[PDB]
């Protein structure tokens, strides 16, 4: 709303739990030992994981819309999740190629042969985030029955040019 | 200094004469509990000493004070009654 | 005030919103997108907006509210490691969000009520998600937090040393220690508990904490 | 046959694989006659599916389902003062809201349960009905019509199996209302159960005070009138008798405190006997073991009735416990101010025997303090120990501090402005501040105050205040009164008692006159002075250096320190002069803020707050003419005009000002105006004594959540201001503030509306009582 | 403002006002108030020319039936207690059986006057107040009170015979239940929807029989003014349960010979196979009595606060508390007469009795009706 400048993927305020130092554990002389871990603080220590402060997103976590009936919309791992129940074993194939010429998404190759299809990178955006990106997918119908699963793999995040790995 | 005026300082967690005369030397920790309950302060690393110290500041004429720990020993057996007074 | 729209399209309006950075009516468009679409696939997606959104227009009552309701709808499912983080850093900012930081007037002195939530929130994080993309950040405000929790007990015991509440402060020390044994506070806590000791003629065992001192005495 | 597959229709709010699991009759599963029944009805089950109709193409099934959700909205409408939402948690509590099927057939149970919301609102005639709108994909518009016909009325309670009392007398004690005149509008007669349960409760109390150890009720029933709205009702009731309370039979875990307890029961044979003072004394037992550190300590009193001579011997059990609990304490809602703050204010400490006064004591303190909203606490027992009670002070803070200022005229004039703001603890640090000024182009003033109430630890309330009026009456520079004023003032607080503190401190004040104007006040104090100023010229200057003592005292048994409602405030605050000023003079002041709560819950409140104060000069000297006292406009008098109430200044045949525009200022002058014109300046007297009846009125308007913080009051004010050094003899064609008869007076109301920059308060006043000279204005507006 | 915001629902009228039988009034001799606003069982008697009327907070009147002339009057204002003159406030109805006047009192009086002067022949004080007219015959006053009970009195000094509690509701829910007798049986209502027969000669239940639902987790018309007090017919009981139900049953088990429960009656007669009465819409019905079966019905007066129905002169009576007087045809069904005698208003049974038309309003009171 209103701010100085930004705000799309960052933390309020600074970075005091990082600005922060390491704490000075003491070291009690020999015979004097004190029930100091009567507190509640399990903190494990690993460099686990991911980015800290901004560089760290507090972005809402992926999930797709419904846009197909049934879709199973949830995002991960790089998998946007659309599973839909059907009728028939090969429904979801000919809807994904209306689909992806609705999209006008540029193919690499495709699996005429069985489901499936190989995808370049098409850019995206959205200004409630800092940045711009582009998506590399790989598309995998999974004829289960009158359920064919819909895997949308993102084969390459590319920050509008910037290969993200 | 040179006033007259001072809010007075309490405190409590003590022990009075009757109370000392419920308790002697050999007793364990809950046969004191049993009616003494607990201080509010141990041996942080020593043993299961109990100190219960009475204080209390009257308006700058000094401070008021008695002093009382028990020390008991590993096994939670009282082995020293310390009534320490004032000062 | 919000036009009904597919689901889609009411979700996708607040993302414009939300584009527009007007978070008040990004979070108009989703709450109205739950209320007449409750039942979409991806209203979980819409609590989890809505708890970042919350979070952009300072809502953290609601943030919390949000998250509230994730968890129970979604007991388990891939992005708690978020809404745990989210659930943390909401109660640490709802902890701490004065302007008078500006001025370089500290807030340590004032109950971490949400801030202990937070350590909670954010242990949790950290050990149920013991590597997640947000574990790094959380273990480190576990770690500042902690020193925020011992500076404002620091300052208890400052307190009680002042008024001269000798068994008090003795209690406080002892209390930080219990708790942990390694803020820069606790270090300092360590001599206030032992001229404690020496105020109520406990001098051995002010000596014993001299002991603890010397040993730690860098 | 064997289901081949399903063919899911009717879904929307349902999944798929949800009517699939739904169902008996699953993909793969088996299917008989009787299982596609099982299977309508186990959708029907659902409460999702308006229709259900399954059906199969041979064996394979197809179900022609009707959704009967999706709640999309639900409208609230002809409801009244009833909230919608509670209207809406008894639909919600039959299961329906939005996000929620709509099962039509409810509908009928629905109403039916807002009809009975109705009746126990004491209301009846009324009526609903449940209007249903379509929405896209099967969703539902719930429009709830409330046709509120009208709410019962109480008519008549009939008491029976009374005997000493009239039925009246105990109605006129009872919450319930079967009768209200229009000048004794004591609230509106309006049946609810819940009132009555107090009564009976009241009845009970009413009786029980008055001996009557065998009081009870029988039974009541109340009067349904055939027309929903005649409440009468029939109370059933044994009188039992005037038994009398013989003695009372205290016992058990006494404390060694029992001498006190027979303070506290020192009851006499044959009193009449009183439950409620049987109540008192055992809570005083209570509280008299909570000061001897039980913080549980068990009383249970036990009427020992005869009935062979009606009299009581009140049998008593008592359980004191332990003494000392007092672990740890807390705060809880301090995020915007400093703990220690708090902790200061806690005479009660840890590590200690309980102190129930010293908790209550110490909440005192914190409801004087003034930096916070509402004062509780949490007593909490710590599990596994008599010894260890943890108390959590949750309290609500308070925003502090205050910005005003006054402007005008300015744009085509000089730029001027007012500054002036409280912090009142500053962040939460503790200090309090007050710092303004105001820069015109008559006169640049700024003024510093900050007091460190606590500056260690005994309240060490180190308070500074600077101030520097670079006034020169600049409609030139000087001829109309130049007066610079500024200086030091610097005092401290001192810890005297619980309610008593003492002022104690210096002043400097350097002034710079010059070219000052021709009138009595002014030049008899430079009379005083031993100065030698003309009547008819502007043309005398005047520097002077002063060194003062400031000091003062006071008391402060009043409730909350920004809207307080009980108790009593004293503020003594006077000066005196020291060697080394220019002027050996004193003077001293007293206000006094006294609150008598009229209702025994606050809601209304007598406010009586006067103002006392007299200076002089210490032997053949004067207290100056511009430290004299002043009324109107603001502080605490309203109805006349900003401090026009006092002696007012006369001019002299003035002639030659060293500056005076063509006509225009005239100050007894040449151009016009000429000899010993008096003048409506009021300059103020050397006595004061003024008083103000104010009282707390409630707000039926501002929700209760927030209209607690705002303070209306109706009110009578007056008083005076007068200088007794006035010599009427010389003043012989004038009037005469020798006499302390000068009392003004008007009334009407106060309006304090506390905003984000705190209580601002407008008022209401007609200035009934007006003098010579005196200037006024009803409606005035105040911070 | 609330004038504006209460909803309150409006009335049928009166449509075709008439004077076939050109109504009017034998006498206006009211005696003044009375009812005035507050709902009460007390209402007027007539018998040897002597009009039974009484207010409700003092005077007890004998007026001659032959112009409405005080032959005497007394009051049962008691003249000290609480307060001064501890008005008469009656409760319940003028029940009149020898020499003696009774009216129950709510200061659960039962007093006892002589017909000839007003003497308290007796007086005396039973458990409550009551919300019946007491009904004595036999040596015994029966009475149903506000707190449930069957009382039953010595008619010639008021000791108590018995105390029974009754079919209790909710709450004091309004209705007469007077009891009434056959065959040695007292048979009465109930305001929480029983019934039941109780040996009259000792206070023993026969049997109870529940009839329908009440005010309480199935709150029923608080608007209506039903009747609880059974209409016996031979061996079969004709009556309304609490919330107007109609039911017809054997005198003797309590089995339902049929019943209409479907709706809040309001007031009933049962003249031989043509139950008169008014609906909780104050609508006016005749029904059969081998089922409720619908011979006629007249909503002109729909919702009009209608007393009870009488029959007189050959037409069907019933006035209301708007003041208005009505003649029905007896069979269909439609206006005969029409008389505004005042606008006081009535509450109090019509007594087509004594060859005359006794009506008592709040506070315009005692009316004799004619045409």
């Amino acid at each position: 709303c209103s701010s100085d400048s930004r705000y799309k993927r960052q933390v309020s305020g600074d970075e005091a739990y990082l600005e922060a130092a390491p704490l000075a554990e003491l070291h009690a002389p020999a015979g004097m030992i004190l029930p100091v871990t009567s507190g509640d603080y399990a903190i494990p220590v690993t460099n686990g994981s991911g980015a800290v402060g901004k560089a760290l997103d507090i972005r809402p976590p992926a999930q797709p819309l419904a846009l197909v009936s049934g879709a199973r919309t949830q995002f991960t791992g790089d998998t946007a999740s659309l599973l839909v129940e059907n009728g028939r074993g090969n429904t979801l194939w000919p809807q994904v190629v209306s689909v992806l010429q609705a999209k006008n998404y540029t193919i690499t190759q495709r699996d005429d042969a069985g489901q499936t299809l190989t995808t370049d990178w098409v850019q995206w955006n959205r200004l409630d985030e800092d940045e711009q990106y582009r998506g590399r997918y790989q598309i995998s119908v999974k004829p289960q029955g009158y359920q064919q699963a819909v895997t949308v793999k993102l084969l390459n995040l590319e920050q509008a040019g910037k290969p993200v790995a | 200094e040179r006033v007259v005026y001072r809010p007075d300082i309490n405190q409590g967690n003590y022990l009075t004469a009757n109370d000392v005369s419920k308790i002697r030397v050999g007793m364990t920790q809950q046969q004191v509990a049993y009616a003494l309950g607990t201080p509010l302060m141990s041996d942080p690393f020593g043993t299961n000493t109990w100190f219960y110290v009475f204080r209390q500041q009257p308006g700058h004429e000094g401070v008021t004070q008695q002093t009382l720990t028990l020390t008991f020993n590993s096994s939670g057996v009282l082995t020293n009654i310390d009534n320490k007074p004032a000062l | 005030e919000v036009p009904d729209n597919p689901p889609n399209e009411i979700y996708a309006t607040a993302q414009q919103k939300l584009q527009d950075g007007n978070w008040r009516q990004a979070i108009t468009q989703l709450e109205a997108l739950d209320n007449r679409y409750p039942f979409g696939p991806y209203s979980q997606q819409v609590q989890l907006d809505l708890i970042y959104a919350y979070y952009k227009n300072a809502d953290l009552p609601l943030a919390q509210a949000a998250i509230d309701r994730f968890i129970r709808l979604n007991p388990t499912h891939p992005n708690i490691d978020y809404v745990m983080y989210m659930r943390g850093l909401t109660n640490m900012a709802l902890d701490d969000s004065a302007l008078q930081g500006f001025f370089g007037v500290d807030r340590s002195d004032r109950d971490p009520q949400h801030a202990r939530a937070a350590f909670s929130d954010f242990s949790k994080l950290v050990r149920g998600y013991p590597n997640s993309q947000y574990t790094t950040d959380a273990t480190k405000r576990l770690v500042f937090l902690k020193d925020r929790l011992a500076k404002y007990e620091y300052s208890v015991a400052e307190y009680y040393t002042e008024r001269g509440a000798w068994v008090a402060v003795v209690n406080r020390v002892e209390g930080m220690l219990r708790d942990y044994p390694d803020t820069q506070a606790t270090r300092d806590a360590l001599p206030l508990m032992e001229n404690a000791y020496r105020q109520m003629q406990m001098n051995a065992q002010a000596e014993k904490v001299a002991k603890i001192i010397a040993a730690n005495s860098s | 046959f064997v289901v081949k597959d399903i063919h899911f229709e009717g879904l929307q709010r349902v999944a798929v694989g949800a009517a699939l699991l739904s169902m008996p009759v699953r993909t793969g599963d088996t299917v008989n006659d009787e299982d596609i029944s099982n299977t309508i009805r186990a959708l029907f089950a659902t409460g999702n599916f308006e229709d259900v109709r399954v059906l199969r193409d041979g064996d394979t099934l197809l179900v022609q389902v009707k959704e009967r959700p999706t709640i999309a909205s639900i409208t609230f409408s002809g409801n009244k003062s009833v909230k919608d939402d509670m209207l809406k948690q008894n639909l919600e509590a039959s299961g329906v809201r939005v996000g929620e099927s709509l099962d039509r057939t409810t509908i009928a149970d629905i109403e039916k349960g807002l009809e009975d919301f109705y009746y126990s609102v004491g209301k009846y005639s009324a009526s609903v009905k449940a209007v249903v709108t379509p929405l896209p994909r099967n969703r539902v518009d719930l429009k709830l019509v409330f046709q509120e016909g009208v709410s019962a009325e109480i008519q008549q309670i009939n008491i029976v199996g009374n005997h000493a009392f009239t039925t009246d007398e105990l109605i006129s004690h009872f919450q319930l209302r079967d009768e209200v005149p229009w000048w004794n509008v004591v609230g509106d007669r309006k049946y609810q159960k819940q009132k009555l349960a107090g009564d009976l409760e009241t009845l009970r109390s009413y009786y029980l005070d008055r001996g009557y150890a065998r009081f009870n009720i029988d039974s009541t029933q109340v009067s349904l009138t055939p027309d929903k709205k005649g409440i009468y009702v029939t109370v059933n009731i044994t009188e039992g008798d005037q038994y009398k309370l013989s003695g009372v039979e205290v016992s058990g875990n006494l404390a060694g405190h029992s001498a006190e307890i027979e303070q506290l029961t020192k009851i006499e044979p044959g009193e009449l006997y009183n439950g409620t003072k049987v109540t008192k004394m055992e809570d005083d037992i209570k509280k008299l073991l909570g000061r001897y550190g039980y913080a549980y300590p068990r009383v249970q009193s036990m009427p020992e009735i005869n009935d062979a001579d009606k009299t009581v011997k009140l049998r008593v059990n008592v359980d004191a416990g332990n003494r000392f609990y007092v672990r740890k304490i807390r705060f809880e809602g301090n995020d915007t101010s400093k703990d220690a703050v708090l902790r200061r204010e806690m005479r009660q400490m840890e590590g200690a025997w309980l102190g129930s006064d010293l908790v209550d004591q110490g909440k005192e303190r914190l409801n004087r303090l003034g930096f916070f909203e509402t004062v509780d606490t949490d007593t909490q027992r710590v599990p596994g120990s008599p010894d260890q009670v943890d108390v959590v002070y949750k309290v609500k803070e308070r925003n502090t501090g205050s910005f005003n200022f006054g402007i005008g005229y300015g744009t085509e004039s000089g730029v001027s402005f007012q500054a002036g703001v409280q912090q009142d603890n500053w962040l939460g640090t503790g200090y309090a501040v007050g710092i303004n000024g105001t820069k015109n182009d008559y006169q640049t003033y700024a003024e510093l105050s900050v007091t460190n109430p606590y500056f260690t630890v005994d309240g060490v309330s180190l308070g500074g205040r600077l101030f520097y009026n670079d006034f020169q009456a600049d409609d030139a520079d000087l001829s109309d009164y130049t007066n610079k004023s500024y200086g030091t003032d610097v005092t401290l607080g001192f810890p005297i008692n619980e309610y008593n503190s003492l002022r104690a401190g210096l002043g400097y004040v350097h002034n710079s006159l010059s070219n000052m104007q021709p009138q009595v006040a002014m030049w008899r104090y430079l009379y005083s002075m031993g100065e030698h100023p003309s009547t008819s010229d502007q043309d005398n200057s005047f520097k002077t250096d002063d060194f003062t003592f400031n000091y003062g005292w006071t008391y402060n048994k009043l409730d909350r320190g920004y809207f307080p409602t009980d108790g009593s405030r004293v503020n003594l605050t006077g000066k005196v002069t020291i060697p080394g000023s220019d002027n050996e003079y004193y003077k001293v002041t007293l206000d006094t803020a006294t609150y008598v709560p009229i209702d025994d819950d606050h809601k209304w409140v007598v406010l009586g707050r006067t103002r006392w104060g007299y200076g002089d000069g210490l032997g053949g000297k004067e207290m100056p003419f511009y430290e004299n006292f002043y009324a109107g406009g603001s502080s605490t008098v309203r109805g006349f005009q900003s401090n026009t109430i006092g002696p007012k200044a006369v001019y002299f045949p003035h002639q030659a000002s060293n500056y005076d525009p063509d006509y225009d200022y005239e100050c007894a002058t040449q151009d016009g105006a000429k000899d010993l014109c008096k003048s409506d300046d009021a300059v103020g007297g050397n006595a004061m004594a003024v008083a103000s009846l104010e009282f707390i009125t409630p707000t039926p308007f501002i929700s209760d959540k927030y209209a607690n913080s705002v303070r209306t009051s109706f009110f009578w004010d007056m008083g005076t201001v007068w200088d007794t050094n006035w010599d009427s003899s010389q003043y012989s064609g004038y009037p005469d503030y020798s006499d302390p008869s000068n009392i003004r007076m008007s009334a009407g109301i106060a309006l304090q509306w506390m905003s984000p920059l705190g209580p601002l308060v407008f008022s209401y006043a007609q200035p009934f009582k007006k003098y010579d000279g005196d200037k006024a204005e009803q409606f005035q507006f105040n911070i | 403002l609330f004038n504006s915001e209460e909803d309150v629902v409006k009335m049928s009228p009166l449509p075709t006002v008439e004077n076939q039988f050109t109504p009017t009034t034998a006498w206006s001799t009211s005696v003044g108030s009375g009812i005035g606003n507050f709902y009460s069982n007390l209402h007027p008697a007539l018998a040897d020319n002597v009009v039974y009327a009484a207010d409700r907070a003092g005077l007890v009147k004998a007026l001659n039936a032959d112009d409405g002339k005080e032959i005497w009057s007394v009051s049962l204002a008691e003249k000290d207690g609480w307060f001064s003159k501890e008005p008469a406030l009656l409760s319940g109805g003028v029940t009149v059986s020898g020499g003696h006047v009774y009216i129950g009192s709510e200061k659960a009086q039962v007093y006892a006057l002589n017909t000839s002067d007003g003497t308290v022949a007796w007086q005396t004080k039973v458990a409550g107040e009551a919300l019946s007219r007491p009904v004595v015959s036999d040596g015994l006053v029966l009475i149903h009170t506000s707190n449930g009970q069957l009382q039953a009195l010595n008619e010639a000094d008021g000791a108590v015979k018995w105390t029974v509690n009754l079919d209790m509701p909710s709450l004091s829910l309004r209705g007469e239940s007077a009891p009434t007798t056959a065959f040695g049986a007292a048979v009465v209502g109930g305001d929480n929807g029983r019934v039941s027969a109780v040996l009259m000669e000792q206070g023993q239940m026969i049997w109870q029989q529940r009839i329908s639902q009440a005010t309480g987790s199935t709150e029923i018309d608080r608007l209506s003014d039903v009747d609880t007090t059974p209409v016996v017919v031979n061996g079969v009981v004709f009556a309304l349960a609490y919330n107007g139900n109609l039911t017809a049953l054997d005198l003797r088990s309590g089995q339902i010979m049929w019943k209409r429960e479907l709706g809040s009656v309001n007031d009933f007669i049962v003249d031989g196979n043509r139950i008169y009465l008014v609906d909780q819409n104050d609508r006016v019905m005749a029904l059969t009595i081998d089922g409720g079966v619908t011979l006629w019905t007249q909503s002109d007066l729909l919702h009009r606060l209608l007393t009870s129905p009488v029959l007189y002169n050959g037409n069907l009576v019933v006035g209301d508390s708007e003041g208005y007087l009505h003649w029905i045809n007896v069979e269909d069904g439609r206006f005969v007469a029409q008389q505004k005698v005042d606008s006081s208003g009535f509450q109090t049974e019509p007594v087509a009795a004594d060859g005359k038309l006794l009506i008592q309003a709040k506070d315009g009171t005692v009316y004799s009706i004619t045409r």
